[PDB]
């Protein structure tokens, strides 16, 4: 039973029909998963993930992603700000690097080196409600 | 949080998983999503699994690793996150927490396409797209 | 990279894995020794184990909670190491690397005070200390 | 055969000489190890582990560490500046917060909330050795 993706939460679904779209076409899983968990990284009312995610307890957006293909090969950031798809940035990290794991300030460095673009993940509804937060 | 894991046409697994992490975490918290064996695990001659939960209690259990050996140790998807659930469950009591406090759930595939998912507390889903289609499915 | 596990006069486990990393490795470079399925892992039902060599390939492999889930499968910790890193082997090999260019090894001890240790390469020593004294023995 | 103490390497028979000390008196196992590696982390000449520790790429020493007793009780700290013995703020980390990994920058603000003090890691042989890798 084969292609076959499975994915966490409700925007799970939503995920699957991105990653089936390299999946029915025969591609690689590695690439199929990749572009999933993108989708909804990408998307800012998706606040547990990427862009709309909802910051620490000091109003920093970090991101934390790991990637595992089919033979042990694997890449993984944490607590990495303003890249929007720590995923990608994890699988350069299993492509372009001796290491496996990278996290800070170091993690965003490579990235930028990589050509991922600085950006602003906090949404003004993230904004708005960490402070709603700082009041309670 | 969003785990998804894949077999695809040639028969391969693979994963990701990522995460903005626990709202207004401590200021360099990493949960179990960047941790290989906690968050995720892909072992292309047996199976893959990734978690959902409570971050620090799927990275104590080394989670997904467990998953995966319990496939390799014989078990379905199915059986093997619910063995693992089982296993966490155990270790949730003896350190003396209460479970409605904690929550944990793996999603899992094997090589032949069987998958299977369980948790700690009722309330989460998955999503699982193969040739029936897309569909939302309740462990 | 030192690791460190002991079982105590009331028997219980517990161990430690504190690193510089890998010298000169890139800005952010985290290895196994922070991550609890890698350099370290302790149960006290059923044993503990640490961790040595390339950080990239502990993690990898899960190495450490590979060798207690084989102790808690009836292997003493010698087996569990021995048999931890020949799976790893096969996993150098699939991954078309030259062995020689990798190094992993394992220290475990399980509640009745055995011990063992094994490494993908010679070259690697561990201090053993009880009741009969400290010494330096040879995986 | 208890209390039993192992660690890796030539330099663990003088940690655990420091672990039996806590062992021998009937002390926990979680003191006796934490004991055993912090004389590894306090030692300049030590040049794997902590003080002394050899650097990044780009000259900083950032240690890693994390500590795990017998119920599961975990504490963990990666890629800190600073901090001597990352193996003690791992366990505050473990005792002390309800998360069980900080990395990088909130793992140095952590440990100085917690009254570690700030030092210099690099030892002269250490900018020494580093230099000489940038020539090579």
């Amino acid at each position: 039973n084969k292609p076959i993706v499975l994915s966490t939460w409700n925007f799970g679904l939503h995920a699957n029909v991105e990653a089936w779209k390299v999946l029915s076409k025969g591609g690689k899983a590695l690439d199929a998963v990749e572009k999933g968990v993108r989708l909804v990284e990408d998307d800012p009312t998706e606040r547990s993930v990427g862009y709309g995610g909802r910051p620490d307890r000091d109003g920093r957006v970090t991101l934390d992603a790991c990637i595992m293909d089919e033979n042990y090969n694997i890449g993984s950031v944490a607590c990495m700000e303003h890249i929007k798809n720590p995923i990608s940035v994890a699988r350069a990290v299993m492509e372009k690097t001796p290491h496996v794991m990278l996290v800070g300030d170091g993690a965003l460095e490579f990235a930028l080196s990589q050509g991922f673009k600085k950006e602003n993940l906090l949404t003004a509804e993230s904004e708005k409600e960490w402070k709603e937060w700082l009041k309670t | 949080c969003i785990g998804m894991i894949a077999l695809d046409a040639q028969g391969n697994l693979s994963g990701a998983c990522t995460t903005s992490g626990m709202a207004y975490k401590m200021h360099g918290r990493v949960g179990d999503s960047p941790i290989i064996g906690a968050g995720l695990f892909v072992d292309n001659e047996i199976g893959a699994a990734t978690a959902t939960g409570h971050g620090e209690e799927v990275i104590r259990t080394v989670g997904t690793h467990l998953v995966v050996e319990l496939m390799n140790q014989g078990r379905t998807p199915q059986q093997a996150c619910k063995e693992a659930v089982e296993r966490i469950v155990k270790i949730v009591n003896r350190r003396g927490k209460n479970l409605k406090d904690i929550q944990v759930g793996f999603i899992a595939l094997n090589k032949k396409g069987e998958y299977g998912a369980y948790c700690i507390q009722d309330g989460f889903n998955f999503a699982v797209h193969d040739q029936k289609g897309n569909r939302l499915e309740t462990p």
